[PDB]
């Protein structure tokens, strides 16, 4: 059905975008250092990401380092470092996709669709917390966001929309059943 | 740096007021419940929809200025919504007017837009409340489902 | 220096607080008059704005709380409109003068404490005990009558 | 030190009131139109949004109050959705600016007095006079015309 | 000298607080939809009017401080409604309070049209989109009917 | 009946309390002078004032009353409206015409349109009173306090508005009986 | 018909008012030079007082946002778009007589009028945002004429849509 | 019944937690002199409603008596936080409500005894709020101050009292519905 195609296509997109966001280094465009700790100190335009930063110009152009991420202050810092939420969003979208995959091979199990709905909606919710934790921490420690930030931001919308679409399929399953009698 | 706290949106009002709004909201919701439904001369089927639950909801809505659908229709039940709408009015006006005194006096020290960090605690509660709503709704689905299965 | 109990009534002067009760009483008597005086409208009351549901509309309007009845006549739809503008200017003048009180008290050369809003809490617990008195009294009457 | 009767209008400039009144007519001749122009919704009207129930909803929204009627179509919720924003921004400006007008007493902080908001009563009590003059002309008409 | 901008009515709250009010509006709405109509048991005609499109309108009237014609009547739905009326409250207060700080201390005359000239555009633009959305449906509904 | 008793009592009370208020001079307890044409020192005493005169209360020159200097273009209108006291005086006239309507209502019976006149007059009288209080307060604006005379007008307001609702209720009930005979 | 008559008249009134406004040089009463009081307009500024009395002069209309607003005002599209759309509403009302069967012509008139008012309310927000962008000023008759065209256009717009709503209504009754 | 068992337990719980609250001396944790010639005192003290005893110092456990009269109109507060009638009126009301519930399970048919309990619990919780506010609003008059477990017992007692009040009204409603059913 057309709804399943949009759900499958939308599930793929939401998942691909988020994994790209978590695996790319274009979350922010700030001024900073690209060289390591070790001189000729100099602040250079850097395109930092969720994990590693990268030099955008100069003689170290493209050299990429590891963000030295480091009490409620520490809690947020730890959450942001590990980035559990931007990965838990990836995880939930993948789990949601298996449920849609499983649905075709278990037509009598309607619950398996609801699970995809909940997974997708929960995935979007984790992504919001990832965004907030990212920014909130990003400010505690001039700047413009890159595409990776907007890939995860777009992933939120797609996941919510696919979650809505998945919930509607669940209702339709039960709705047809009820009509039979 | 002076990084603002997570739960800093609650600075304007002291910790006592906040605890006393929760205490003055439980009271208003019990007294409304009582004055409306305790008298059986009114019943014919409930005379009002102000059950304890629909009273904890009217009182909540009222406080957040957000209007609702039910509204008291007795003299008694209207003295409980009239003093609660006045209470609500002064408290919400005193939050906005003290948050606007802080933000100003700080602007006179020697850009300025509020930053997510300032009110990041109102997003955590939200996404937390959203997830508790999706838990309260499934433990109900699950529950009701098991019953249907056994029978 | 400790603030007074009924201090939350100081941004607006006594004269304003007294003229806000004369306007409330005069918008509800006007709301009711135009709503029900005409016998050509009755066909069962035309609306619901009696002497009591109009005192609730005016109060509900003032406290920025959506009412459960809205006037549908032309005449009654004017009393409600001049009482939504009054409310707007008056409620935006307490919050904007309270923010002027609270500000100039800081820059003299801090969050609000219960001392500042002690009065609202008392009034509240005094209207909850007045409601239980006005509800248990009626109950006594209706019960003694059935005898 | 010599406040005006209508000094309650100072926060916003004159042109922001000549345009809150041109936006209110606009958002009402659009709400009505989009709600009732269509002949494929009628049967009894579709919704309670004529040209008078529209001029109310808009004067209900701008006053932060509510009306029993609420747009139910996509074409009507857009209108009602952008006028609920053009209200939040203005009703806030009017406050946030009035707080500036009262903090910096440009030519310690005294209480507001009846003379500052005197107009807010000359108008109310004028709308209670007009309301009774509109209610009676009806009664005066509906009576004589019918009695005839 | 700093001339007012067009979309300067969005200064009090920063950029990341206007993007996250859109990510939270789409989050509350979807969640409200789900918690209300996912249960097959409550169904039967739906139990509540909180479909997806009616959940995007409830969550919008809440933020804009206006009223809607539906209030959730279930525990699940009433939690979403309550954590969103609290969010709304803190954010609409933080805008009026920050705006006041922006107008009180200039780092105080009547607010000028230019200062809000941007809201009035979004209004007209919305009104324009409204009429398009309406006449497109009409056009479609018109031909498709004659074609029958 | 019982209704016309409350109305007739109320109508009379509102007229009395609004003729005393206009006719007495205890409206405002300010601090000023009641003398004039000072020979060739500055001393202001406590003086209860009203709509027409300022009268001393302490020291010497006691009792001595002096017509208030009303006129000593927005302010021109305010002084004129406050120097004539039309609104306080309009209220006595209306509350009187409302009384005439309740009287006539007995002889010219079956003419219900005289009870509506009564109710409208009483409601309009309250509205005149509000304006005459706002004008008074706005105009007069050290320490000041309001006296009994002021609290009579402010009481003549409520009594009148309440008689207004009673007179509207009587008009409703009159027409309802007509809708019940048929 | 009474409604059809209060549309033609209202339409011609609105069109006349706007056409006068857009061209009469009496929009703003400020102090400049063609420094003496002047009666500015939408295209020309004329020296109202003192010497050279009545001498006129084409207005000097000159971030990219600033440029944009300057241009849309310099060209006065919105006041002149409103002059165009009111004319089309007028034509549709006139043609509505020729074709009683086709009722989409009155609805077109309705849309034109309503949308034409929206072109005024935008020409009154770019002419106020820019005269201040570059006091004792005061607005004039030509201005109010414009504003009055808006009001009459929305009102005629309501009449047009009511005529449509009623025309389709009678069709339904027959069935 | 189940609804009755909770009421008995809830009545007892509310009454017990309020009696302990009014008696114990750990309401507030502030800095003050635990003893009636400059004295290097200012040692950490824990205060209740009538007694103030320091937590540390050379006077490990020494107590004292609070002095609540140290010019007009305000006095009325100093005299309502000195008799502590609102905390004590809340104890009396909760005790009276328990009598009603207990008397209910004996007489029966009366029905209005179960209601009375409902009015004696809801009002007891309402007297408690006033006592809480008066407490806080009096200390402010006179700042690391923290609250102890005697304050949080009087806060928890309020919650249990309102809930028993709801429960007692819910039993009154149910008694009357049973009557209407037989009719
Ligand atoms: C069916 C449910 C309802 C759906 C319909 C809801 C109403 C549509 C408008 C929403 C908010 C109002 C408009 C918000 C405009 C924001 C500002 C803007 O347009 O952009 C500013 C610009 O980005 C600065 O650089
Ligand atoms: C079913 C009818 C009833 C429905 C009820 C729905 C409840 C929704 C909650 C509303 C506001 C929640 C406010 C949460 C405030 C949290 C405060 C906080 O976390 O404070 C931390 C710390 O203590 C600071 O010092
Ligand atoms: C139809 C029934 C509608 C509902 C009816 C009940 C609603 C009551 C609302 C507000 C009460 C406000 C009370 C304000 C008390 C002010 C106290 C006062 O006058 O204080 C003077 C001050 O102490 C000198 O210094
Ligand atoms: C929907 C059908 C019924 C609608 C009923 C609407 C009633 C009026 C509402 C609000 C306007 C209030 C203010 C009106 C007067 C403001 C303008 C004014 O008087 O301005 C004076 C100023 O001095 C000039 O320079
Ligand atoms: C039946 O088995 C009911 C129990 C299962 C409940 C599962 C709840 C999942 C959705 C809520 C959690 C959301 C996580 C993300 C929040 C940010
Ligand atoms: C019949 O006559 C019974 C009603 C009369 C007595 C009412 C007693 C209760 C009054 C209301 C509760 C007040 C609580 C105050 C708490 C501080
Ligand atoms: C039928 O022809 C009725 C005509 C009489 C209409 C009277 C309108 C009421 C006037 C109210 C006046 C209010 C203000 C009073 C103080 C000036
Ligand atoms: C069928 O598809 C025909 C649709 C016709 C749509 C016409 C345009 C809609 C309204 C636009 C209004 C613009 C107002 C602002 C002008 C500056
Ligand atoms: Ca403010």
């Amino acid at each position: 059905g057309v709804q399943m195609l949009l759900t499958i296509v939308g599930a793929f997109a939401a998942f691909s975008l988020m994994t790209i966001a978590v695996g790319t280094d274009y979350w922010l465009y700030s001024r900073g250092v690209c060289k390591t700790k070790s001189k000729k100190n100099e602040e250079v335009m850097t395109h930092s990401g969720l994990w590693r930063t990268c030099c955008l110009e100069g003689n170290f152009k493209g050299l990429c380092k590891q963000i030295d991420h480091f009490t409620a202050e520490y809690f947020l810092r730890a959450v942001r470092a590990s980035s559990i939420f931007p990965i838990l969003s990836v995880i939930l979208l993948f789990m949601g996709g298996l449920c849609i995959a499983a649905s075709e091979f278990y037509k009598t199990r309607h619950n398996i669709i609801l699970s995809a709905g909940i997974f997708f909606v929960s995935a979007g919710l984790s992504n919001i917390i990832g965004i907030i934790v990212y920014i909130s921490a990003n400010a505690g420690d001039s700047y413009s966001y890159g595409w990776s930030f907007y890939f995860g931001a777009l992933s939120f919308i797609i996941a919510e929309m696919v979650g809505v679409l998945a919930v509607h399929m669940f209702i339709d399953r039960h709705k047809q059943l009820r009509a039979t009698a | 740096k002076s990084k603002p706290g997570v739960f800093s949106f609650l600075d304007p009002l002291a910790y006592e007021i906040w605890m006393c709004i929760v205490f003055a909201y439980i009271g208003v919701s019990v007294v409304l419940f009582l004055v409306s439904r305790f008298s059986p001369y009114e019943w014919h089927q409930p005379p009002n929809e102000f059950g304890i639950f629909n009273s904890l909801w009217f009182s909540l809505g009222a406080f957040m200025q957000q209007g609702c659908d039910i509204s008291p229709r007795s003299l008694s039940g209207r003295i409980v919504g009239g003093v609660w709408w006045f209470f609500t009015l002064i408290i919400i006006s005193s939050y906005t007017a003290n948050l606007a005194a802080f933000l100003t006096v700080e602007r006179m020290v020697s850009t300025s837009a509020l930053s997510l960090s300032n009110v990041a605690g109102v997003f955590y509660i939200l996404v937390g409340g959203l997830g508790l709503a999706m838990l309260v709704a499934l433990i109900e689905f699950c529950y009701k489902s098991r019953a249907e299965a056994k029978r």
